[PDB]
């Protein structure tokens, strides 16, 4: 469960807050990991972070070059599903929308050859 | 496995005597090698190693160089009492002076800033903050090391004081080695969230301690003193060398696999 401010709160099944945060920058869209143990969360500017599902800090930073950098760009999809994790050479399951238009299919938490396939139209969803 | 070489060079001999090669960097891209030769810090490619870069901005012999994880700018450490920040075109970007000698230079991968290792204590330069605090230590350290999340430094000393001096916690967990601590390192693959680090204490031994200063597995002999620590294929393997004059391959436990 995360807000506006950053604040995520993690709970469990019958509702054990496993850890919560006030993460500092805004968050806007939050992803899980395909493996289970990285949690992806999105910036109201349009950067996306990786952190850990269980201590929660700061992993890393998904290298995005579907976006151009001149403006934050606000982001409208971010979902990773899991049906090939324990997959030889895993799918680019990974996808990353901004509100532009902008689709960015990944295989992995760092991938540096994104299937990046633009459309002229926006997306919201 | 079959090792061969692709491309070699070698220092110009001055007065008879070669200067060394005291340290070596490869970008986090996998194409930029930097090295140190003298008082110049050269600058080669993966594949063939051109010389691209020849700078010559240290005034002494260069022992320490760090290349960052972001593959834009790295310092290069010589026994000129002085860092130099560098760029990857040439530029320098600021030149600050150390006590009496500097030893090493460690990036975290995390955070942009680095920490320098010299004489008097290890100095922690930040590109928003020129301003570094300086304290007393017992001598001059040897090696430095930063968790792949940025938790702890290790700092390796010859007396073997290896300290868990961390910005985040100030609690310190000593280390204790009767051999010098040339090269330590800390591993990229964590296994049940362990943190681990790797020292190649020079009486030949290679020893694991835990964040918690424990001993873990054993302590592996060695057929050499390992000065130069390093992980192959992201922790699968560890590569030592030393005064064997030859690089080695071990198991993450420490067993002994291929020169």
């Amino acid at each position: 469960i995360t807000y506006e401010d950053g604040a995520v709160i993690v709970g469990g099944v019958d509702g054990n807050r496993y850890w919560g945060r006030e993460l500092p920058y805004k968050l806007a869209k939050v992803c899980w990991g395909a493996d289970g143990n990285s949690i992806l969360f999105g910036t109201a500017t349009g950067e996306v972070y990786v952190h850990d599902a269980s201590s929660g800090e700061h992993l890393s930073q998904v290298e995005i070059k579907c976006n151009d950098g001149k403006a934050p760009s606000p982001l409208a999809g971010l979902s990773w599903h899991p049906a090939w994790v324990e997959r030889p050479e895993p799918l680019a399951t990974l996808a990353v929308c901004y509100q532009s238009g902008k689709l960015q299919l990944m295989t992995s938490i760092g991938d540096e050859t994104p299937c990046n396939v633009d459309r002229d139209l926006p997306a919201h969803f | 496995m079959h090792t061969s070489v692709r491309w070699s060079e070698t220092a110009d001999a001055v007065k008879g005597i070669r200067p060394p090669v005291n340290s070596l960097c490869y970008s986090p891209s996998g194409d930029y090698v930097v090295a140190s030769c003298g008082v110049r810090v050269l600058v080669y490619a993966a594949s063939t190693g051109t010389l691209l870069h020849s700078l010559m901005g240290h005034q002494d012999t260069i022992y320490c160089v760090d290349y960052s994880s972001d593959g834009k700018n790295f310092a290069s450490g010589g026994a000129d009492r002085t860092v130099i920040v560098w760029s990857s075109q040439g530029e320098g970007i600021v030149k600050y002076q150390h006590t009496e000698a500097i030893q090493a230079l460690a990036h975290n991968p995390t955070s942009s800033q680095l920490a320098s290792v010299s004489s008097v204590d290890w100095g922690i330069w930040s590109p928003e903050q020129p301003k570094v605090s300086k304290y007393s230590l017992p001598s001059k350290g040897l090696c430095a090391a930063w968790t792949p999340n940025g938790k702890t430094l290790a700092i390796g000393m010859l007396d073997g004081t290896v300290m868990m001096l961390s910005k985040t916690s100030e609690e310190k967990v000593i280390i204790r080695r009767p051999a010098p601590v040339w090269a330590l390192a800390f591993t990229p693959l964590r296994e049940n969230g362990i943190d681990v680090l790797a020292i190649g204490s020079w009486d030949q031994r290679l020893s694991f301690y835990n964040l918690s200063g424990t001993a873990v597995g054993r302590e592996r002999e060695l057929d050499f003193d390992p000065c130069s620590v390093s992980y192959f294929n992201d922790g699968e393997y560890i590569l030592l060398s030393g005064s064997d004059h030859k690089v080695t391959l071990f198991t993450k436990d420490g067993n002994r696999l291929i020169e």
